[PDB]
């Protein structure tokens, strides 16, 4: 059986680590909820 | 059991030791996570039981104890924070500028951050701390890294 455990508050943190790029991708979403790249 | 607002880990004892299968948000007495984390199964919180209330495999979302409550949206301009809760590791805020998933049914924000299996369901927040969606459903690009959609439900 699955169980839950608290891990923290949901708040914005000032001066958090800023990372990651912002790609624009053409995608398709199928009936099973899976995304795939369209090229 | 615990119904205080916040981010929670989703654990199981079925496999070796205690394994983290995902993450979720408790808000207004409703537990929100991604469908692929629980597959719609019931959850435990101390001695109390959480039963699924709404779910959808295509959206890859599920709510427990009540209807989906999260309705904040990415504005299409500002940076956001992923409140990543990785297995065996402390909750950590990561700030990023989302990219875009362009689909035949419209555009969706996307975050290019990579975390282990078990981090799915971690919330994405705006500068006011509002949950604009959950992380964990997206695509694998050329390099092998992940780009997740900012997945949001609809508050009925
Ligand atoms: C490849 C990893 C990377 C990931 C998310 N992943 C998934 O496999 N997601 C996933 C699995 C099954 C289904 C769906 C999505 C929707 N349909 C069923 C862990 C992470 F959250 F850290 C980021």
């Amino acid at each position: 059986d699955m169980y839950i455990e608290r891990a923290g508050d949901i708040t914005w943190e000032k001066d958090a680590e800023v990372t990651g790029n912002s790609p624009r991708l053409d995608v398709a979403l199928d009936e099973s909820g899976d995304f795939s790249l369209v090229e | 059991g615990e119904t205080t607002d916040g981010v929670y880990r989703v654990m199981t004892r079925r496999l070796l030791g205690s394994t983290q299968v995902g993450v979720g948000v408790m808000q207004e007495g409703v537990f929100h996570t991604m469908w692929h984390v629980t597959k719609g199964a019931a959850l435990r919180s101390g001695e109390g039981r959480l039963d699924p209330y709404w779910g959808d495999v295509k959206q890859d979302l599920v709510s427990y104890c009540g209807p989906w409550k999260l309705d904040a949206a990415w504005d299409g301009l500002s940076e956001v924070q992923l409140l990543a809760v990785p297995p065996g590791e402390r909750a950590k805020n990561i700030q990023t500028l989302p990219g875009i998933f362009k689909t035949k049914d419209g555009d969706i924000g996307a975050v290019a951050l990579d975390y282990p299996a078990g981090t799915s369901g971690s919330p994405i927040l705006d500068k006011c701390g509002r949950v604009i969606g959950l992380y964990g459903n997206g695509v694998v690009i050329k390099n092998g890294s992940y780009v997740s959609a900012i997945t949001q439900g609809k508050r009925e």
